DNA sequence: ATCGGATGTATATATCTGACACGTGCCTGGAGACTAGGGAGTAATCCCCTTGGCGGTTAAAACGCGGGGGACAGCGCGTACGTGCGTTTAAGCGGTGCTAGAGCTGTCTACGACCAATTGAGCGGCCTCGGCACCGGGATTCTCGA
DNA sequence: TCGAGAATCCCGGTGCCGAGGCCGCTCAATTGGTCGTAGACAGCTCTAGCACCGCTTAAACGCACGTACGCGCTGTCCCCCGCGTTTTAACCGCCAAGGGGATTACTCCCTAGTCTCCAGGCACGTGTCAGATATATACATCCGAT
């Protein structure tokens, strides 16, 4: 009887670095888009409406949040379309059945 | 929120916590089924299908 | 400011799909995808300059985001909601 | 032996004063953990479910010693 | 002379004034919105009930039935967004097969 | 007996002008009141949240025009601001 | 009391349902699935439905209770 | 004698249904299933007639337009029929579960 | 300067006794706080709405009882109204 | 592809009702006029925070390549689905009866808005230290080729 | 099948900044009291939801045959991944300025609110013609043989 306790050249074949990042990327919460490029694009895109806005700097974060929130999202059920037709790649007849099956093109 | 935090061996709720309480629960996810939570990230998840054999 | 969205690059999609679960991307999407983020994008910002200068000033704040996206279905919260 | 290694210098004795906790026997393959929580700012020894356990299922966990009435399809002869 | 009568308009703005009023919606009504909100409705029931006729008078009938609102609002693409999740009572669907099916 | 209130006259008189021999039968102008009440609500309801963001109490014809910018998608809403604004110039006068 | 009347909903029913949605050859299996969908359906919106009845203190279910039952699920309904 | 080849009435039928708008399920049965369904959250329900109706209705335009998507599911997966891990796939997608 | 307000005191009172030791943060702190004011928003309207089919001209205890029913789902508002029902009657008879 | 026919659908005339459209009273919601008051419009101004620019650096993007796993096409087997026919069965329709419960009205009162004086809860500004991020060096697991 | 090497977790040491407590100071929540009215409630009327009965007849069920499509297998080829090298610009820190977002101070005019006056819209009948069948027949589509 003792006293128990608690303690005392290479190439990945493809397919295993992906599910690799799958995993250290599910468990992160960082923005996954450069801050520049898409403070760049949000006043771009805003150029159509009123000419000179001013994009206070927690509108853009804001914004940013939810376009990631978002595409995520989707790419999941466009998984599992993928995963329907018996196949393992995502394709853009994927994304479009998601997007007409969820109601965002009718 | 603070059974997550504690699980992991933390001291302080962060949304990352809050959004693992809610998506973990089965009530507290259609309560809140249309929300995101900011800096929450997402629920770790593999299809079978993609799991190798 | 033109011919932004080629500043949404291949490998932060790569990113975001590997969050969402996939494991094997066609060589397609990479457009598809920057399309229905301008979508998205545009139909938001539309609202939020609605809410914006219908109060007669001119700075996107953070709660004009905040409502318009709200109003389409997608709350957020965490920033002043 | 009940006693338990909370860390190098403080141990937790349930021979005579304890929970249930001490009901759970060491097996080769186990379905639950030990982790050392802080609560308090004092350490306390924790079970956690490994795998999902199903109902009137015995609550497997592994001793680390370093005969054994393992019973479990793979397996070694010592708790050690 | 009644408060529709002056603006040129057919919608009650005095009903749509009293509903604003008494639906809890602020604290004090203005002037002049039950007349835009009039007119915005009566422009909206305008614009559905011509597509309604319009499709009542191919299929060789004169009177509207669900059939032909349902028919004027999903073929067209800005009212079939406003309506995007109503169901038209005795509305039916719109004549599609996919092309795949059909030999 | 029981009064009830309903939209159906003003359809009628709508009708009456954009098809001048047609006639709605009673499912159809059912359906056209409870279109016309739930485009009200819609309406009224945008205009009450926007006039609490700005912390005011007067629902004027700012937040009317707002509410029908944010509604109504892309080319309904140019004519629906166009026909409002000319009714409630031809009232202020 | 009724019992096991969800066989009502027959296998012609389905199938005239299924080909009006545009369908062109149905398999053997879904008449129990579409079954179970219905059911769900319906109990989700009854739910509501009677939720609304008692809180007014009445014992009939009236039309506009079903009608603000599916509005407030996202499916409003023209006509009643 | 005379046979129509096998599957050249359904797309009669699909012709047919799709250009009426007539009630689809029996009336009768319908209103027994949604009065016991009701059982369950009250014993003393009456059931209005213009009620039912309208359940009934509602209860159509879901079902249609479930299986206007199933199809679409059957046809990604370069098939005809519609098998129900369509419908499965097609009430999750919407967030219906 | 100007006062704006928040929760933010209720839910670390709050905390201080589900868990005794735990501290939020700064973030999770706004979120905690959008979320009060989403379901308050969310309870208050359905309970006008339900104070409004009715034709009364009030938004009682009863109104807020029913929309909670109706919003929360299964089991949540089981224990919901429990909690509500409890203190409303701890605070009537005092 | 070509007919021959066989089934189904579309066209047009007859007729038959019941639901839509119109005219009538009549009841109350809408319009006019006037006043008081507070909410919103307008001028001053101040300081926050957004924009713009610049230098370094280094993390991340871009590009090219080799190849192995996956998508896609093509066939046989066989079963389970459609179509047609003869049965059963219960839906639908009409007609009766009746009683529960919705609905509307008058009487009364308990309850919430409104207003005044006040006072302590909480909100803003100041420290400040302990929890957490960062770094480094062990053990410890997992994948892959042999 | 097991070595090896690449990735991952865990244990100490360290600095720093934001989470938490403390102090003054408002201003909004508290208490008391009044007063009008929203609704509770007892009661009566009437309609419409529930149940039953008889016929008939259209829709549901069971059964047979046969064939079209699901599917499992095999086989190409091609393109997406993993990795290494070069290139770019994101990011961080910092400085400067000025627009416009808040806030304050007056003022006035737009709307609630009440009383007066009446006409428009809603329940109620009555009339007829628009559409639903019903029948006969013509034209379109589809399937077998060749
Ligand atoms: C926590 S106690 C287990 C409780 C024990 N069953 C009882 O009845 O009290 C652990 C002790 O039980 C015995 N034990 C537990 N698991 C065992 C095993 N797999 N084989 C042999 N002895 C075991 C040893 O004496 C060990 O020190
Ligand atoms: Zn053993």
């Amino acid at each position: 009887a003792r006293t128990l306790q608690t303690a005392r050249p290479h190439r990945y074949r493809p397919g295993t670095v992906a599910l690799r990042e799958i995993r250290r990327y599910q468990k992160s919460t960082e923005l996954l888009i450069r801050k520049l490029p898409f403070q760049r694009l949000v006043r771009e895109i805003a150029q159509d409406f009123k000419t000179d806005l001013r994009f206070q700097s927690s509108a853009v974060l804001a914004l940013q949040e939810a376009s990631e929130a978002y595409l995520v999202a989707l790419f999941e059920d466009t998984n599992l379309c993928a995963i329907h037709a018996k196949r393992v790649t995502i394709l853009p007849k994927d994304i479009q059945l998601a997007r007409r099956i969820r109601g965002e093109r009718a | 929120a603070g059974n997550a935090a504690r699980d992991n061996k933390k001291t302080r709720i962060i949304p990352r916590h809050l959004q693992l309480a809610v998506r973990n629960d089965e009530e507290l996810n259609k309560l809140l089924g249309r929300v995101t939570i900011a800096q929450g990230g997402v629920l770790p998840n593999i299809q079978s299908v993609l799991l190798p054999k | 400011l033109r011919d932004n969205i080629q500043g949404i690059t291949k490998p932060a999609i790569r990113r975001l799909a590997r969050r969402g679960g996939v494991k094997r991307i066609s060589g397609l999407i990479y457009e598809e995808t920057r399309g229905v983020l301008k979508v998205f994008l545009e139909n938001v910002i539309r609202d939020a300059v609605t809410y914006t200068e219908h109060a007669k000033r001119k700075t996107v704040t953070a709660m004009d985001v905040v409502y318009a996206l709200k109003r389409q279905g997608r709350t957020l919260y965490g920033f002043g909601g | 032996s009940y006693l338990f290694r909370v860390d190098e210098n403080t141990v937790i004795d349930a021979t005579k004063k304890g929970g249930i906790a001490r009901f759970i026997n060491h097996c080769c393959d186990p379905n639950c953990t030990a982790k050392i929580i802080k609560v308090g700012g004092r350490r306390r020894i924790v079970i956690y479910a490994l795998r999902d356990i199903a109902a009137s299922e015995e609550l497997t966990y592994d001793y680390k010693f370093e005969p054994c009435l393992c019973g479990a399809p793979n397996c070694k002869g010592f708790l050690n | 002379k009644t408060r529709s009568s002056r603006a040129g308009l057919q919608f009650p703005v005095g009903r749509v004034h009293r509903l604003l009023r008494k639906g809890n919606y602020a604290e004090r009504v203005g002037a002049g919105a039950p007349v835009y909100l009039a007119a915005v409705l009566e422009y909206l029931t305008a614009e559905i009930l011509e597509l309604a006729g319009n499709a009542a008078r191919d299929n060789k009938k004169t009177r509207i039935i669900p059939r032909h609102l349902q028919l004027a609002v999903r073929n067209d693409e800005e009212l079939n967004k406003l309506l995007g999740r109503v169901t038209i009572a005795q509305g039916g669907v719109l004549p599609n097969i996919q092309s795949v099916l059909l030999p | 007996k029981t009064r009830k209130e309903s939209y159906a006259i003003y359809v009628y008189k709508v009708l009456k002008q954009v098809h001048p021999d047609t006639g709605i039968s009673s499912k159809a102008m059912s359906i056209m009141n409870s279109f016309v009440n739930d485009v009200f609500e819609r309406i009224a309801g945008e205009a009450s949240r926007l006039a609490h963001y700005n912390k005011r109490s007067t629902i004027t014809s700012r937040e009317i025009q707002t509410a029908v910018r944010l509604l109504l998608p892309g080319e309904l809403a140019k004519h629906a601001v166009s026909e409002g604004t000319k009714a409630v110039t031809c009232y202020t006068s």
